[PDB]
């Protein structure tokens, strides 16, 4: 089993942190949804080969550019995370969060995942966007936005049921491994 | 950690580290209170946990089994025992808030009715000046750190030999040496979400609603501090390189 670390990017509002919890539980929390991740390490076995996968969240360093980038040392793949509710999330991937990837993690895998599709045809969310002129992210937008910025590949999952948690963890393995 | 406290923090939750028979005696909005209230206090026992193993397992192991050249250890963990006594000290006070206010004859029962004052205290005056001086100097010597580690890791031996003996137990799993001072630098930014989200569960008493508010934007101030206050230390790097910043 080799040692390869993970890291998940993108906005405030992305479900990055929740996504990380459901994962390492394989549960979405019944009594407490914690506010924080730490760390973890992941025993995962994909396509036959063992991996502790360290996983690692940016939650909170959003604000500040110089404490930030301390997360990036070392990574082998990375999360780029948006809301499915959140238009705006996505906005921000070619905007702020590519280039910076880029420029602390060069060659490093980007896998883009829009993260709460449950969301995608919730009537209250589909409301609440439409005073603002907007609409749950279409599956096609994400995956121009993953082609765009050069991702490796574009995924989707919800953190809520855990539909395409397993995947995304699996293929973010894969992604690690890669030459 | 010392096996009290352990115990005490065991449970995923305050709702389930009381007992059944006290939990159904408060309102909905102080349980959430408190969930959030035993997060922050969980974390801060395992973030001094952290820095222990830093300090008497990393550093202690090599001083006292390793022939490295000085200023060694001190370039892998700078700063370890600056933030050991910080949030030593800060664990201190949030244990001896909670071991108040717990009823008399249980050692699990309790309730946490004025954090703002605390976190006002941690973060302002002269412990707020020794955090920031310590986090600008420790975070402007992270990628040193990880540098020297990885020099060592690669050429070195036995270095090599007590990294893989010290961390082989499975509760060190998380806790290799780039992972501690990670766990670290991480620790300061975790505040502000564990604050904002105990202020939202705490507008029954206006006084404690004002107290974390003020808790809040200090800890937002102290971040800005110390994230202005931040450039990296290159070893070799020369002062025309600084200089041209
Ligand atoms: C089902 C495969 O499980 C793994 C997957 C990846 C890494 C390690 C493990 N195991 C084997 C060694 N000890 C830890 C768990
Ligand atoms: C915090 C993200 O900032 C970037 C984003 C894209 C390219 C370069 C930078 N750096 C280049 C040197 N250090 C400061 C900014």
């Amino acid at each position: 089993a080799i040692r390869k670390k993970l890291v998940i990017v993108g906005d405030g509002a992305c479900g990055k942190t929740c996504l990380l919890i459901v994962f390492s539980k394989d549960q979405f929390p019944e009594v407490y949804v914690p506010t924080v991740f730490e760390n973890y390490v992941a025993d995962i076995e994909v396509d036959g080969k063992q991996v502790e996968l360290a996983l690692w969240d940016t939650a909170g360093q959003e604000d500040y550019d110089r404490l930030r980038p301390l997360s990036y040392p070392d990574t082998d793949v990375i999360l780029m995370c948006f809301s499915i509710d959140s238009p705006d999330s996505l906005e921000n991937i070619p905007e702020k969060w590519t280039p910076e990837v880029k420029h602390f993690c060069p060659n490093v895998p980007i896998i883009l995942v829009g993260n709460k599709k449950d969301l995608r045809n919730d009537e209250h969310t589909r409301r609440e966007l439409a005073k603002m002129k907007q609409e749950p992210v279409k599956p096609e937008e994400g995956r121009d936005m993953a082609n765009r910025i050069g991702a490796f590949g574009y995924m989707e999952c919800s953190a809520k049921t855990k539909d395409g948690v397993r995947e995304v963890f699996e293929m973010a393995t894969r992604a690690a491994l890669q030459a | 950690s010392m096996e009290m406290d352990e115990k005490d923090f065991a449970a995923d939750s305050w709702s389930l580290a009381v007992d059944s028979s006290f939990l159904q005696q408060h309102k909905k909005e102080v349980m959430k209170q408190q969930d959030v209230i035993y997060e922050l206090i969980q974390t801060e026992l395992h973030h001094v946990r952290t820095l222990k193993i830093m300090t008497r397992l990393f550093r202690t192991g090599m001083l006292e089994e390793l022939h490295l050249e000085p200023g060694v250890v001190q370039g892998l963990f700078p700063c370890v025992d600056e933030l050991s006594d910080i949030h030593t000290r800060f664990l201190s006070q949030l244990l001896e808030r909670r071991r108040q206010a717990l009823c008399p004859g249980s050692t699990r029962n309790f309730v946490i009715h004025r954090l703002g004052d605390l976190l006002i205290s941690q973060f302002s005056g002269p412990s707020a000046e020794q955090m920031c001086k310590t986090y600008s100097e420790f975070c402007s010597r992270h990628s040193k750190a990880l540098k020297l580690y990885k020099e060592l890791y690669a050429r070195d031996k036995r270095f090599q030999q007590f990294i893989r003996k010290v961390t082989r137990p499975a509760v060190l799993k998380r806790h290799g040496v780039q992972e501690c001072i990670l766990l670290v630098t991480q620790r300061i930014t975790k505040y502000p979400l564990l604050i904002s989200r105990i202020l939202q569960h705490s507008h029954g008493i206006e006084e404690e609603r004002q107290d974390l508010t003020t808790a809040l934007g200090l800890v937002k101030e102290l971040l800005s501090n110390v994230d202005e206050g931040i450039y990296q230390l290159e070893k070799g790097a020369r002062l025309q390189e600084i200089y041209n910043r």
